[PDB]
């Protein structure tokens, strides 16, 4: 794999492709 | 922290699997 | 607003709309 | 859970901000 | 519901979602 | 080019991609 | 109308710019 | 208009509903 | 069709739309 | 990681995300 | 192909280097 | 490239059709 550049919505597709069927949390500062 | 990392820098995907449930 | 089926990665890009700055968590399994 | 809600079933934007932090 | 930062197709993407089956018109300057 | 089903969000971005500037409307309802 | 022809259909990119405006 | 507003400033999702249908 | 101004995944979906069934190939600079 | 069914747009954004610099090529044909 | 193995079938992110350059 | 092109300046449908397999 590769390193990522990710903003905004990109960042919740790649932690939804990431972690499939056990979820994730998005938590942005503040 | 990791969503602002991966926007203002560079992350891997296995730093964003520490974010899985 | 209205009321549609979101699923997938439609679901988590809703959610980030949805909840932007506050974040949010998505657990499938419950 | 939110999949039975807004996936298999229908949800409004109101429902999903029940999973918000 | 958090106030929002939309360029491009995410704009297209949240008028998607917020209008539902009323659908929607996307009409940008010039 | 080619013809694929586009449906949902889907549609919408390929409306986006296709009118751009022109800007479009989707009414699902006809 | 768009639904039918593009997603219960099938439809090409130039029939999709029927709905520019 | 809102296309602009939302991307140089920040938009609300009732300012949004305003272009449905 | 107008003209596009595309980065990151959004130059991919767009090669998806164009191409349909033919497929593509996704090759950046180094 | 995780396994799950990657179909249309989201297997290509799959490819960009796990492949990026790399390229890729999407031969749904085979 | 990538369909069979990833739509169709189920495939890991690892499978999916499999269609790097 | 194509890639760095849509990006930094603007590209047709039409270049991007030269990249179909
Ligand atoms: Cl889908
Ligand atoms: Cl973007
Ligand atoms: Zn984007
Ligand atoms: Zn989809």
């Amino acid at each position: 794999f590769v390193n990522q550049h990710l903003c905004g919505s990109h960042l919740v597709e790649a932690l939804y492709l990431v972690c499939g069927e056990r979820g994730f949390f998005y938590t942005p500062k503040t | 922290g990791i969503v602002e990392q991966c926007c203002t820098s560079i992350c891997s995907l296995y730093q964003l699997e520490n974010y899985c449930n």
